[PDB]
């Protein structure tokens, strides 16, 4: 059965404190942090715990990111975890992209996605076996499904804010312990875009009809000298 | 007027600590004996205890497989007469200065 | 017809210490996003003294697509300052609002 010692971690080599962004002296006082009504529809709004977490991961936008993770047995370091694992938000937000959309990852028996319901190692069935009566609905469906043979990530958001992803380690051949864990991360992105309709072609011909405008307007002043 | 050889930092304590001076304005008007003891013993090393504090402040639960040493003031000579006391909470039954 | 009162007004030094103000000003705007905090908030400044900055570089564009180009084909200071404004124009065009397929951003202390 299942083997109660094992446990999974993920590194925190360099987290978001200790610089000029968040102290760690500060967060265990209700440290809450905002959702920009981006999760499901309203005022949304998340306490991080930092005796609970501690100091989250830091990340930047638009970069390729996995989590590698470490199995851990009596608290000791032995291996990194290599097989099929997802990941959640327990908030339930969506503003995160994924990688190739499982097309050139050669999926070939329709992946199942995060629209079935909790996925684990009883529910999970691959989609690299070749199981005969469902083949593809499938142009570009994408990957919910990382680590393995595969080499998709996760594309982050701008919404420049904590991000709790629940993971779990899915294969049901790795063991017969459910692997789960939590942990935080944290984007730093670069400029969020509030141009709206108006696009740099409109303002430039909006200038350039002001423009003609104002020389229509000397033209009379040269004329009546 | 004393020191030591480190700071918070550079020992592995990865959380604050309580020192000489936290005690004792943690204890009001009770001497200084029973200020700090194995019976108020709290480790440094927690994560889930007692506090995410700053980190740099002197340590003193110096002991053994540490260098920690002791330091004073190098300009005045004095005589600082100190006891010394064990503070692990599952060593012995007894007390020992 | 009216292109003399056109070059006595760029001619003109008002014209220049004008745009000469809107510049440094989008040097100080650098100097002020090289940071972090205000590279992505407190931006609304950011954001209306780029658009002003860019509406200026669009009239300057504007007053050299004369036919003063037959010296700004074969001249020195000229020919650079056309080409500055071109490879200026194109990639915050495709940058400010992509839209595309591009691998990351490298060109914005560039273009500034
Ligand atoms: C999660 O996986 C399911 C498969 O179990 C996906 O359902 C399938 O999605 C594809 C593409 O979205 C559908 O193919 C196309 O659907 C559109 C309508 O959206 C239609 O116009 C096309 O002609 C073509 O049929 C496919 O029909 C659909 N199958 C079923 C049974 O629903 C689902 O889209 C995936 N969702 C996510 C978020 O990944
Ligand atoms: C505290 O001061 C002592 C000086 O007594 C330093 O002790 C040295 O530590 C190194 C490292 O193990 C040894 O190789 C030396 O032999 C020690 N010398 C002596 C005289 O003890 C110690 O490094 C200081 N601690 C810190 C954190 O700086
Ligand atoms: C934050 O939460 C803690 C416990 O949940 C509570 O003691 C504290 O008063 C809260 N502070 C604020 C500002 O809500």
């Amino acid at each position: 059965g299942c083997d109660m010692t094992k446990k999974i971690v993920v590194q925190n080599k360099i987290s978001a404190c200790t610089m000029g962004i968040l102290n760690p002296v500060q967060l265990q006082k209700n440290y809450t942090y905002t959702i920009e009504k981006e999760a499901y529809d309203d005022d949304l709004i998340v306490f991080y715990e930092y005796k609970d977490l501690g100091c989250p991961r830091l990340v930047y936008y638009d970069k390729p990111w996995k989590p590698v993770v470490e199995l851990w047995k009596n608290g000791i370091v032995e291996e990194i975890m290599n097989a099929e694992y997802v990941i959640s938000e327990i908030n339930g937000l969506v503003t995160y992209s994924y990688s190739l959309t499982a097309a050139t990852a050669n999926c070939r028996s329709q992946p199942q996605n995060w629209s079935t319901f909790l996925w684990n190692r009883e529910n999970y069935v691959s989609c690299h076996e070749d199981n005969k009566d469902n083949p593809l609905l499938w142009p570009n469906v994408e990957y919910q499904v990382l680590g393995g043979q595969t080499n998709n990530k996760i594309i982050f958001g701008q919404r420049n804010g904590i991000y709790t992803f629940h993971l779990s380690v899915v294969d049901p051949y790795y063991s017969y312990c459910n692997l789960n864990t939590i942990f935080s991360v944290y984007v730093h992105g670069a400029l969020p875009v509030t141009k709206f309709q108006p696009l740099l072609t409109i303002l430039l011909m909006v200038t350039t009809t002001l423009l003609t405008a104002w020389l229509a307007y000397a033209i009379p002043k040269q004329l009546r000298s | 007027d004393y020191t030591f050889n480190s700071t918070m930092e550079q020992n592995g304590c990865i959380n604050e600590a309580q020192t000489w001076d936290s005690m004792i304005e943690e204890n009001p008007d009770i001497p200084l004996d029973d200020v700090w003891g194995p019976q108020n013993y709290r480790p440094c090393f927690s994560y889930a205890i007692g506090k995410p504090g700053d980190l740099g402040q002197p340590y003193e639960i110096l002991n053994y497989s540490n260098k920690n040493h002791i330091k004073w003031p190098m300009t005045y000579a004095g005589m600082y007469v100190y006891r010394l006391k064990i503070l692990d909470p599952n060593y012995s039954f007894c007390n020992l200065t | 017809e009216c292109q003399a009162y056109f070059r006595k007004v760029i001619k003109s030094t008002f014209f220049q210490i004008v745009m000469i103000t809107t510049v440094t000003t989008n040097s100080f705007l650098l100097v002020l996003g090289t940071n972090y905090d205000i590279q992505f908030e407190f931006f609304r400044t950011f954001e209306v003294s780029e658009l002003f900055f860019v509406s200026v570089y669009v009239c300057e564009f504007l007053m050299k697509v004369y036919v003063d180009p037959i010296t700004y084909w074969k001249d020195g200071y000229n020919i650079l300052d056309v080409i500055i404004l071109i490879i200026l124009t194109i990639p915050y065009l495709l940058r400010k609002i992509k839209g595309n397929h591009s691998a990351y951003l490298h060109f914005a202390d560039g273009i500034q």
